[PDB]
């Protein structure tokens, strides 16, 4: 996801608390192991290498500090579940459409049904000035204007739209159904066939001639639903770094304090 | 209905999102005055 | 997948390196304790650094509890697609045979008829008389569901009491006077009332 | 416990003016830096 | 080491006391376990 969303000053308190508790476990030796030891006990407990052994008083206090290394990482994990567990446009209803703004302007094809459907009821009155002012020539323009990112939402016919949204990962149909038609034939009023053709379309429900096209246009298709990061991959790149300028740093210091030990 | 709803109406429980409660800061306190319970006492019996 | 492979290399690179940190410790194996701690830090000079290491580890651990809760909270399932099982169709190929009947002389019966008699023998073994023996017989587990005009059960399925009774699916829906001239006034009164949607004040 | 700390700090939300009964309004310059409140003239609350 | 040694390699692995040390191919297996173990542990908390 990210770096280390946690506040570096706190980090920095971390790092500042390590080297006190380093500055109490060497100097609460003399009371009854001061050069290099209480310094991996440090990196030992407070990593949470061992946490068990290795006067009184010193030792009460570093178990102290493991008990607040313990709630410290039971607290930044808290936060791990809670940053990654814990926290639209929904249809008319929203008051970005009952208001409707310059940052959220909407379209369709002019000469359409759906602006007969729009130019019909009264309370798109508001929308007019957009949905009439913006308008396209295609549809395509709109999945453009989307693809874009021209416009935020579009309203069109359901079937096309959850097609493509199973198609490509720019499109998700929300809202109900608004205004629930059917889809019928443009047939003349002096035309004697309305009769024997709607006989063949209460065929087609009843014998699932319907379920038929469902099968051989429909429903064919979907998208994934996001089911190796790049909190690893930064990791990876620290982690990396990291090994690198130590290890090329082991031979300087190993060189030298082995000379220092050849005197 | 028509008119007021605007985003306080939908207001969400607006906690903190890192964080920076007292805590180890009285505990701290505590525990150097811990030193200063026990390192006074030299045992010069 | 590709995390594991991740974690290969990184645990090659880390041996490579204890290799290299115990030749100068040389101034105590590799092929043994240096591995096993490793798998132990997972789940004296550069010891300090591989518990650093090791602290990597937990950091990894509690990531992927919070993964796992993002998993597994965030299953729904179900069990009955329609009359694409075999359920409807073999009742008696899946044993216990399966439970499912109608009210009688309805357009669903018909249609049905029109698709399989056979499917009727078995139905006509578990026929009713009410909704309420429908509500009865799924809330007793005497049938095992319904098909019907879907709209009914669509009313009644969110009425039921707890709700654990699953319909048909997530909504689907299968099968899908002459001479008044009150037929046009009708239809374009309906018109009106679908461009008006108070037949979606009614629901 | 952690399931315990996890019901506290995510299940905070807090506020900062009382209303009339701080020495915000009240006493301003007093509190540095002094408080900024205004309104529109010839008003009801003016008045109040 | 087959009387009562591995019972408390199991109860110190197992309860998680010691994840450490203490032929290649039976500890590649146990320390499966002991992956087993975190993950179970991960699981319920």
């Amino acid at each position: 996801s990210f770096m280390q969303p946690f506040q570096s000053t706190l980090w920095l308190l971390v790092g500042l608390s390590v080297h006190v508790v380093a500055v109490m476990l060497y100097l609460l030796d003399r009371f009854s192991l001061t050069l290099s030891s209480a310094m991996w006990f440090s990196w030992r407990v407070l990593l949470n290498s061992g946490i068990g052994e290795g006067s009184f008083s010193a030792r009460i206090l570093g178990m102290v500090w493991a008990g607040f290394a313990m709630i410290i990482v039971a607290s930044y994990t808290a936060n791990l579940a809670a940053f990654l567990v814990l926290d639209r446009i929904t249809g008319i209803n929203d008051p970005r459409l009952r208001n409707p703004s310059d940052k959220f302007i909407y379209a369709t094809v002019k000469q359409s049904s759906v602006d007969i459907y729009f130019r019909r009821q009264v309370e798109l009155s508001t929308m007019y000035r957009h949905m009439e002012k913006h308008n396209y020539e295609s549809a395509a323009e709109a999945i453009q204007a989307v693809r874009d990112n021209k416009l935020h939402a579009f309203i069109w016919d359901s079937a096309v739209l959850e097609f493509e949204a199973s198609q490509k990962c720019d499109l998700v149909t929300t809202g109900e159904l608004f205004f629930r038609s059917g889809f019928g034939i443009g047939m003349r009023k002096d035309s004697p066939w309305k009769q024997n053709v709607s006989l063949s379309i209460l065929k087609s429900h009843e014998n699932g001639f319907m379920e038929d096209l469902d099968k051989t246009w429909v429903r064919y298709q979907e998208c994934d639903s996001r089911s190796t990061f790049e909190n690893m991959a930064g990791v990876f790149m620290l982690v990396a770094g990291g090994i690198v300028a130590g290890i090329f740093l082991i031979f300087i210091e190993i060189a030298y304090k082995r000379h220092k030990d050849a005197r | 209905t028509l008119w007021l709803t605007g985003i306080c109406h939908n207001e969400k429980n607006e906690v903190m999102s890192i964080d920076n409660m007292a805590g180890v800061f009285y505990m701290l306190a505590a525990a150097m005055a811990l030193s200063l319970i026990t390192f006074i006492w030299e045992h010069l019996f | 997948a590709s995390v594991w492979v991740m974690m290969f290399v990184m645990l090659l690179i880390v041996s490579a390196i204890a290799v290299f940190v115990f030749e100068y410790f040389s101034p105590s194996f590799t092929i043994g304790k240096a591995i096993w701690l490793l798998w132990g830090l997972v789940f004296t000079t550069s010891k300090i650094m591989v518990s650093v290491w090791a602290f990597f580890a937990v950091i990894f651990l509690a990531s992927y509890t919070a993964n796992l809760a993002a998993f597994m909270i965030q299953r729904f399932v179900d069990q009955v697609t329609g009359l694409s099982d075999k359920k409807f169709q073999r009742p008696h190929d899946y044993s216990p045979p399966f439970r499912f009947g109608t009210v009688p002389n309805g357009s669903t019966e018909r249609n049905i008829r029109n698709n399989y008699p056979y499917m009727h023998q078995y139905m006509t073994k578990f026929n009713q008389k009410g909704v309420e023996d429908a509500l009865v017989s799924l809330k007793t587990g005497k049938l095992d569901a319904f098909i019907y005009d879907a709209a009914v059960l669509n009313y009644k399925a969110g009425r039921d009491e707890g709700c654990k009774l699953v319909t048909i699916g997530s909504g689907y829906i299968f099968a899908t006077q002459k001479g008044s001239p009150w037929k046009r006034q009708i239809d374009l009164a309906l018109l009106q009332f679908v461009g008006d949607g108070e037949m979606e004040e009614l629901e």
